[PDB]
């Protein structure tokens, strides 16, 4: 299907960035 | 897009230099 | 700081060392000289002499082109000089 | 208290040259590798494998003598003296390239022996084995370049020949045919070797210029005693200097010296990987984007396209003589050439 | 530690930790097998290498038919 | 706390969580297998195993399923081109699904073993401490390995209870999965003899069963136990890594040189078949035979199967790629559509001329034409002003026998030069470059990509062997040397035997 | 049958054995003579 | 052939002469080995 | 059932952070040209 | 050129017009940087080999050294005892000042020649 | 023992090298390898 | 009292003897004419 | 220029994923102390 190729990177970063943010906050909570 | 990527990585390195020098862990004697 | 062998400095200043080696060194030197001056080195190693890289009217390299007949090939080129 | 323990005793005696069990493998192989190279460079030709002279006996000098690779027609033959090619004839063995495999294989087993020796001595003295580990890098380079590389190509013919000039020819070959300078694994190797040399020079000079005054002589060497417990130079003054000169400095002596192990060992390992790829002609030869543009746009020119023209000249101008088994005949009119030259 | 039925069945297979035969035991026999295997691997290598050529062993694709 | 590079050492004395970790790793590997297969199935074009076989399409795990007998899709096609067939459950799709289910099952077992780590099985009954009897574990696992190796040879490969394996003729024209009978004589050590692979698994399987029995019943000698630190699971890791890089070098080599287990219909040709003109010789052998039995040129070349012609083309040579030239071969020269025919060049005097073929070493190669004797008779000149051998001056022409252009002759010099530029690559094919937007630059095949990766991992695993073997034999000084090492132990002469304090002088 | 290369193989095999056995023979002898005092 | 004896003569003479000159002290050495 | 005694804290100091980020960024700078090709 | 491929162009054309490879000052530059990398690894591995046990196996051994401590952190006599047996006694340094002067001198001097 | 002084051993040895090496450099201009 | 013949002696002469022989051969070679 | 479109996501994850890994380990190290 002729989809938009920036769709892949936009979706990957939409998931990765906020997910990583939360993981960072959670792990440093457990070690304190 | 490739130009943007090359320059972005280069600028992140310069920014890292800044933190590595001015915000290093201070060496402390014994 | 020693393991019991005789110090080198003591050996090569000693008279006995030089009584043996003022012989053994020139002897070994002259032996190598003769190895070459007699032509033996050429024969042992198969190294061409200056007159035996090419046949007189040949300018092709006698290059080995077969693995299992390689030996026979070198021998065939050599006969193309004899 | 049987013969094994008795022989162990004798191998591990403290003597001027330590032997060890590793010595049984190391000393024969190292000496034969070495002796084969001196024998070949002094007496043995490359006429029948390469069309080259390659010995002192033939007129060559230290820079141009070599033990050259065997002929391409030997493939990857072990070229054993008693094998089917030389059939036990020492002379023919020499003329067929046998000394090359002899040196490479004995050299390989000698390298193993040396690294086993590093292990053996370190265990007997009670130090950690990091010198042995560091030596893995020269092993990786040797096997990748002298063994893996020609094993992926058509024959040993294309391995490095053992000589000064012959290695120079190896470098140039790799530029023209593999565009090896463009390869990021080589680039990482370069950084590692140049970075190692830099570390070596900068650490030696820092120590020598942050010494403590521990004697009255102007020759500061005498004021060190190997059994003193005290550091002989000031880490603190060295750290201040470099922080103010460069922004950052070492502060941990252990990290510093580990880093000195790490940099050149890693660089050499990286380059070995790239050579493995070139065993398969898996090069970093081109940038596709550049070639598409340049094909369409005759005004587009970069240092990348300029260097490929150089490669194309290298290949056409050196192939007939460098690969004589191929019988390349390139008439004058097909040689690529710029104007006038 | 937790005991389980499978665990109790397997128990004796993990009960001789540290048990050794005395001195050199079968080390001389091991060395015989090692040396034979080296010769065996030499042969296989040299066949593949065409340094050992054997009657009726055509080391080529053309040996598929 | 632990540096980042040591996090996984918490498992060294925890056999339950070590098992959980190994289970998780096995789940991940099996899951990759199934995912990879599903991706390949989603992208594989099965419509032409002659000119668009799997190895032109960047297929990597498809050939490993075909090698051992999986050849059809639930969709009704097979890789040999048979249509309307039924594989039953062990289709490519069923093999992929099985691995995925297997992955999920391994993952659940990983969770159980992680939670219930403290099993009494793992405790030494004398001391209460976690302990593994590694000598006996080896004999059990070796015995099992031996049984599996034997069964695989005795049942699967023979076809006694199984499909056999991929076998072909010498020119890769007619391959298929066939039961294979063992070869028990010396030709079973021939890499190109498939019967040897059967015999190897039968015999080694029996040897493994017997050695395994040995290793369950016979304890290790004390001399060897202490020398190899057989109470230290890291010695096992050291020797296992060594065995593994040994295995990796072997499979890189046989992939690269070719053997009965790396057939060319599944992985592509080898570079040595181009080096030695292996396929061109066979093709010529057939054209000479058709001509002696009285066929025209047109007839003899028209009898050459397209599949064989396509092997005689440098673009299928795996030594013509590059590291960062990604994807299937089809992305470079395109999807082969048709053999154009065999090009025959002649000059104005009627001598047949021969294009000198590109060697694998060369990204670019000039266009030189030779007579049967190797004498240069025409080329495409670089400098034009002093050219003697141009196509224009020599009146070079090209005629085509067989293929799409059979019976056609071209004489206009630019067309003739165009085919001469293609003839350095071997036989000449029509490609579809549009469908995949092919860029025209050669890529390597699965044979090349597999060899590269396995040769590199093997070399790296040699470092792992050195690293973990060092850690095993020097465990006592891992964290530093004795702070009470005295200089008489490291100085010269004090001890007769280095490091042996009982040999004081 | 027993081809020329198989003969060469056996020659190389026996020559290696001679070298190793002679080497170990000599090394054992010396170690027996010149022991360490404990 | 004769060229080999030519080459090998200095070596044999030199080895002879070192034997002559060292023999006495080499005997002392061997005896000390128990 | 006791909790697992083999658990350990992990650490990465600030200097190691800076060294690792530099490694990663310089590697990306080196390889990006080859990924875009 | 101030560029990566431009650097390569420079060194290729230099080799054609000068043959830097057959020039002894370049050969000494290679000996300077190869030997520099070698001695970097050697020194790093010998010092790292002879660190004094100051830590447990659960911690970086680097934490056994504290910035500014007066005592050395490795045993140079053990390192010398290892390296002098690897080769022979007198090819190994026992003086740290001569050792570090040698480290400094070899690559500096080789690169002077290549410049 | 210490009969020949070491500086004399090392001067003569040294001139010995200077000579064989000088011979090798003369041979670069005469005979084989001389270009003539 | 020092021993004469040692492992060291062998290592030294293993290298030294052929060295002088090769030096002699290479010296003779400077007088070869084409 | 006609570059590989996937080079961008390749480069982005090559930077992002190991960098995030380090940051996670760093931050939870600080909050112990
Ligand atoms: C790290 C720590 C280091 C420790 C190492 C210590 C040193 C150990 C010494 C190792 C010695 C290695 C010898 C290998 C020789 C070899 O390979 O010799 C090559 C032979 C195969 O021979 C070659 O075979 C080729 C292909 O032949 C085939 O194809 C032709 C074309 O159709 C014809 O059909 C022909 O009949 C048919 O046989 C050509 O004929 C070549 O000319 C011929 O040399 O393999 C064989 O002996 C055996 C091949 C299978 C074994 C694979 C092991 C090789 C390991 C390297 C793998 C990486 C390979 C590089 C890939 C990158
Ligand atoms: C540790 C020492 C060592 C090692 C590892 C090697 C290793 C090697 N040598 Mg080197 N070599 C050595 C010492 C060594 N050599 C010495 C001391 C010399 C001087 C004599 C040489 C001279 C030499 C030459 C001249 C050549 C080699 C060659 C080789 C290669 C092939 C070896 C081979 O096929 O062996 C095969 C043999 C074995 C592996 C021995 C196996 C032992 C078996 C198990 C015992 C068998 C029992 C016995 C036969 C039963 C008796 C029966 C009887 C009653 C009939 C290999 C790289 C060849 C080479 O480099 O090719 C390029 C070659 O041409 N070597
Ligand atoms: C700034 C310039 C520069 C730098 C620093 C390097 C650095 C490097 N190059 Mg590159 N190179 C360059 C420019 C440069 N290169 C250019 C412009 C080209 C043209 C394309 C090349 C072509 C090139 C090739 C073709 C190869 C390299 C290789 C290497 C590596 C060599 C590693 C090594 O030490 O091998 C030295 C060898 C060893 C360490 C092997 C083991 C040696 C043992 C220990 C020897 C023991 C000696 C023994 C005692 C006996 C000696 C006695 C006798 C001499 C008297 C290293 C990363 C090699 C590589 O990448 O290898 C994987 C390689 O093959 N380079
Ligand atoms: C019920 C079990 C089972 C079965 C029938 C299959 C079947 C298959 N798998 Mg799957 N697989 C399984 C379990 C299974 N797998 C598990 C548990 C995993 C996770 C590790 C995988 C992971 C996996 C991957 C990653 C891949 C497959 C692939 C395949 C296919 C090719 C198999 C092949 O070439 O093996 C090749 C065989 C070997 C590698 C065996 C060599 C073993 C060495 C030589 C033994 C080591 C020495 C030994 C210990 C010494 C013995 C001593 C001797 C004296 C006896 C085939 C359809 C391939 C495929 O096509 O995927 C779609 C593929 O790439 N599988
Ligand atoms: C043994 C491993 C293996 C092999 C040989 C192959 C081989 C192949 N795959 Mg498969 N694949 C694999 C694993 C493998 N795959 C895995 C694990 C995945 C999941 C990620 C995939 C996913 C996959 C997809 C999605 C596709 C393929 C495709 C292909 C084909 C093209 C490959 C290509 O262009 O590579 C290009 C390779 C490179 C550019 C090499 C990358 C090397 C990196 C950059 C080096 C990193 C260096 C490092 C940072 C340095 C650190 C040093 C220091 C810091 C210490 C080819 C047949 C393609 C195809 O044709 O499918 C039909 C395709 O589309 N594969
Ligand atoms: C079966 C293979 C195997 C196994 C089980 C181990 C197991 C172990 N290793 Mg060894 N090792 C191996 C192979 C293996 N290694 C190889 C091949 C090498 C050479 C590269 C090494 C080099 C090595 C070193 C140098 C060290 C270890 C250490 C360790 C221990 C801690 C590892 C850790 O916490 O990593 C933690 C790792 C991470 C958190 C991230 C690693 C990220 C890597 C760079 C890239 C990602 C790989 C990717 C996800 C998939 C791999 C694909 C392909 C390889 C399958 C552990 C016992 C350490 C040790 O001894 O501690 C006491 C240590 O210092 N290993
Ligand atoms: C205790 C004892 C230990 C024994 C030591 C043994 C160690 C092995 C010896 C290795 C040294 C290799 C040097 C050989 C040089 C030689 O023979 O040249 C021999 C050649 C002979 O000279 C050539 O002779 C020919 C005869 O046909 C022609 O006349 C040629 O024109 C002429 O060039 O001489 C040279 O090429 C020029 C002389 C100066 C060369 C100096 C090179 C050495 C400096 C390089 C750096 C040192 C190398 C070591 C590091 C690597
Ligand atoms: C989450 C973590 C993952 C993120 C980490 C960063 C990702 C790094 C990706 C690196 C690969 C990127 C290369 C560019 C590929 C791409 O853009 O095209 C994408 C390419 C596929 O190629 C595509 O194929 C398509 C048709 O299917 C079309 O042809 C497209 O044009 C073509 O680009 O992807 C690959 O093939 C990747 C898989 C290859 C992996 C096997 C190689 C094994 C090599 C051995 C390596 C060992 C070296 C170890 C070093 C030590
Ligand atoms: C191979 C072979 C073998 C072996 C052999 C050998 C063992 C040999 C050795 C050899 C040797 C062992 C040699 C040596 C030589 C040497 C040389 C030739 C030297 C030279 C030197 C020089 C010239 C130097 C100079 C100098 C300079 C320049 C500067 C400084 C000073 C000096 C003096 C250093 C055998 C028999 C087994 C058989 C098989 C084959
Ligand atoms: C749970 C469950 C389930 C499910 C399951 C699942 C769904 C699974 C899946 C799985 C999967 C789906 C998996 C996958 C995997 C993957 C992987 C694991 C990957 C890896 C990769 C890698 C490793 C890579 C690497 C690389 C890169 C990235 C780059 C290049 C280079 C290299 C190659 C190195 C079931 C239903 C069954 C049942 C019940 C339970
Ligand atoms: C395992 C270690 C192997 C050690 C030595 C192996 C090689 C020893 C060299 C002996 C080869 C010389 C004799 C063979 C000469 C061939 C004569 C012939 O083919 O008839
Ligand atoms: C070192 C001493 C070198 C000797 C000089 C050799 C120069 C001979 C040049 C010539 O033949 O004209
Ligand atoms: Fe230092």
């Amino acid at each position: 299907m002729e989809v938009n190729q920036l769709g892949l990177i936009a979706t990957a970063l939409f998931v990765l960035v906020p997910s990583v943010f939360l993981i960072i906050l959670y792990v440093q909570t457990e070690s304190q | 897009m490739e130009t943007i990527t090359y320059v972005f990585i280069f600028a992140c390195i310069i920014a890292l230099f800044f933190f590595a020098i001015f915000f290093r862990e201070p060496p402390r004697i014994t | 700081g020693t393991t019991g062998e005789r110090p080198f400095s003591d050996i090569i200043t000693s008279v006995r060392y030089w009584v043996i080696h003022s012989i053994t060194i020139p002897a070994l030197f002259i032996a190598g000289w003769l190895f070459v001056s007699t032509g033996l080195a050429y024969d042992v190693f198969g190294t061409p002499r200056p007159d035996s890289y090419y046949a007189q009217e040949q300018r092709s390299i006698p290059l080995v082109t077969d693995r299992f007949e390689a030996k026979q090939q070198v021998e065939t080129f050599l006969e193309q000089l004899k | 208290r049987g013969w094994f323990d008795i022989l162990d005793d004798w191998l591990k005696r403290d003597r001027f040259v330590f032997v060890g069990w590793s010595g049984i493998l190391l000393f024969p192989c190292a000496y034969l590798a070495l002796g084969g190279w001196l024998t070949g460079t002094t007496f043995v030709t490359s006429w029948y494998t390469h069309g080259l002279a390659s010995s002192y006996l033939e007129g060559c000098n230290f820079l141009t003598v070599a033990v050259s690779t065997p002929a391409n027609s030997m493939g990857h033959s072990l070229l054993l003296l008693w094998g089917p090619e030389a059939q036990g004839d020492f002379t023919r063995w020499c003329q067929l390239g046998g000394l090359w495999t002899f040196i490479a294989l004995h050299g390989a087993f000698g390298l193993i022996g040396f690294m086993l020796r590093q292990f053996e001595i370190a265990r007997l003295v009670g130090v950690r084995p990091y010198n042995a580990i560091a030596f893995s890098a020269p092993i990786a380079v040797f096997v990748s370049v002298f063994l893996i590389y020609p094993l992926g190509q058509s024959s040993w013919f294309f391995a490095p020949s053992f000589g000064v000039a012959a290695i120079f020819r190896f470098l140039l070959f790799f530029q023209g045919f593999h565009n090896w300078t463009l390869n990021p694994f080589h680039m990482m190797g370069v950084a590692g070797v140049l970075g190692g040399a830099l570390l070596c020079a900068i650490h030696g000079a820092t120590v020598e210029n942050t010494l403590f005054q521990d004697g009255e002589g102007a020759s500061t060497f005498r004021a060190f005693n190997p059994t003193q417990a005290e550091e002989t130079y000031s880490m603190v003054t060295a750290n201040r200097f470099w922080s103010q000169i460069f922004g950052i400095a070492f502060s941990n002596k252990r990290w510093l010296h580990f880093f000195m192990l790490f940099v050149p060992v890693t660089g050499l390992w990286m380059s070995a990987i790239g050579v493995v790829g070139l065993a398969l002609n898996l090069r970093s030869y081109d940038f596709i984007s550049q070639e598409i543009r340049a094909a369409e746009d005759p005004e587009f020119e970069t240092f990348y396209t300029k260097n490929l023209l150089l490669n194309e000249g290298i290949r056409a101008w050196m192939a007939p003589q460098d690969q004589p088994h191929e019988n390349f005949v390139f008439p004058e009119e097909v040689l690529p050439r710029g104007n006038a030259l | 530690a937790r005991r389980t039925w499978l665990g109790d069945i397997l128990r004796p297979l993990n009960s001789e930790y540290g048990k050794v035969a005395p001195g050199w035991g079968t080390t001389p026999l091991m060395a015989v097998f090692m040396g034979l295997f080296l010769v065996f691997l030499l042969i296989i290598l040299e066949i593949y290498n065409s340094t050992l050529i054997l009657d009726g062993v055509n080391v080529s694709w053309k040996a598929l038919g | 706390g632990l540096p980042w590079y040591r996090v996984h050492t918490v498992l060294i004395n925890d056999p339950g969580r070590l098992i959980a970790a190994h289970l998780m790793h096995t789940a991940l590997v099996a899951g990759w297998a199934g995912s990879m297969a599903l991706y390949e199935l989603a992208t594989f074009d099965p419509s032409d195993p002659v000119l668009n076989p799997m190895w032109r399409q960047g297929m990597f795990v498809l050939p490993f399923m075909a090698r051992l007998g999986v050849t059809g899709s639930w969709s009704g096609w097979s890789i040999t081109g048979e249509t309307g067939i039924d594989p039953g459950f062990w289709s490519f799709e069923g093999v992929a699904l099985a691995h995925i289910v297997l992955s999920g099952l391994l993952f659940l077992a990983a969770c159980w073993h992680w939670v219930y780590w403290d099993l009494e099985l793992f405790r030494d009954p004398r001391t209460g401490e976690p302990a593994l009897d590694l000598p006996k574990m080896f004999g059990i696992h070796l015995f099992l390995a031996g049984l599996l190796c034997f069964g695989f040879g005795a049942f699967h490969l023979t076809g006694l209870f199984g499909p056999g394996m991929w076998v072909s003729d010498p020119y890769g024209l007619t391959g298929s999965v066939q039961p294979v009978a063992p070869e028990w004589g010396p030709d079973g050590f021939n890499p190109y003899n498939p019967g040897g692979v059967v015999a190897h698994h039968i015999a080694a399987g029996i040897v493994g069963i017997i050695a395994g029995l040995f290793h369950i019943l016979v304890r290790p000698p004390q001399r060897l136990y202490k020398a190899l630190r057989m109470g230290n699971i890291e010695t096992v890791l050291s020797s296992s890594i060594a065995a593994v890089f040994f295995a990796a070098f072997v499979v890189a080599g046989t992939m690269w040189y070719g053997s009965a287990t790396t057939p060319i219909e599944l992985f592509g040709p080898t570079r040595y078949q181009w080096d030695s003109s292996y396929f061109q010789q066979e093709i010529n052998r057939r054209v000479q035979a058709s001509l002696a039995s009285g066929a025209t040129l047109e007839e003899a070349w028209s009898a050459i199967p397209e599949k064989l012609a396509f092997y005689d083309y440098i673009g299928n040579n795996p030594a013509k790629g590059g590291l960062f030239r990604t994807g299937p071969m089809n992305k470079g020269d395109g999807i082969a559509q048709a053999w154009k025919g065999h090009a025959v060049f002649r000059n104005k005097e009627g001598e047949e001329l021969f294009v000198r073929r590109m060697p694998a070493f060369f990204e670019s190669f000039p266009v030189i034409l030779t007579d049967k004797n190797g004498v240069v008779k025409a080329d495409i000149p670089f400098r034009r002003a002093e050219s003697k051998y141009s196509f224009e001056q020599q009146g070079v022409t090209v005629s085509f026998y067989g293929g799409e252009l059979n019976g056609q002759t071209f004489t206009d010099p630019p067309t003739v030069k165009s085919y001469a530029r293609k003839a350095i690559f071997g036989e000449i094919f029509e490609f579809d470059t549009e469908t995949l937007n092919s860029d025209g630059i050669f890529r390597t095949s699965p044979r090349g990509w597999f060899t590269f990766a396995h040769a590199v991992f093997a070399l790296l695993f040699f470092f792992g062997h050195i690293w973990h073997g060092a850690r095993t034999l020097f465990r006592d000084v891992f964290s530093g040397i004795d702070p009470e090492l005295s200089p008489e132990q490291v100085e010269w002469g004090f001890y007769q035997k280095v490091g042996d304090v009982t040999t004081r002088r | 049958t027993i081809t020329p290369s198989l003969k060469g193989f056996f020659i190389g095999l026996l020559s290696g054995a001679v070298v190793l056995g002679l080497t170990f023979a000599v090394l054992i002898a010396i170690s027996q003579i010149d022991k360490v005092q404990r | 052939d004769w060229r080999v004896l030519v080459v090998l003569l200095p070596v044999l003479l030199a080895a002879g002469w070192a034997v002559r000159n060292i023999l006495p002290y080499a005997v002392k050495q061997v005896q000390k080995l128990l | 059932m006791e909790p697992n005694p083999n658990r350990q804290p992990v650490e990465l100091n600030r200097t190691s952070l800076y060294l690792g980020l530099l490694l990663i960024l310089v590697l990306a700078l080196l390889f990006s040209s080859y990924f875009f090709n | 050129p101030l560029g990566i491929s431009g650097t390569f162009n420079f060194m290729i054309v230099f080799q054609a017009e000068h043959n830097i490879l057959m020039h002894p000052f370049h050969q000494l530059g290679v000996a300077g940087v190869f030997g520099g990398a070698l001695f970097c690894a050697m020194h790093g591995s010998l010092v790292t080999s002879s660190l004094i046990r100051e830590t447990t196996e659960t911690e970086s051994a680097n934490y056994g050294y504290k910035f500014g401590q007066e005592e050395e952190t490795y045993n140079i006599v053990a390192a010398h005892g290892y390296f002098g047996r690897l080769i022979f006694q007198y090819a190994s340094f026992n003086n740290s000042r001569s050792l570090h002067f040698f480290l400094a001198a070899w690559p500096v001097v080789g690169v002077w020649f290549t410049a | 023992g210490g009969r020949i002084p070491l500086w004399i051993v090392a001067t003569v040895a040294g001139m010995g090298v200077i000579v064989i090496v000088g011979l090798f450099f003369y041979g670069a201009y005469a005979g084989l390898g001389s270009s003539l | 009292s020092y021993p004469i013949f040692t492992v060291r002696w062998v290592a030294v002469h293993t290298l030294a003897v052929p060295t002088i022989f090769f030096l002699g051969a290479i010296a003779a070679m400077q007088f070869i004419q084409r």
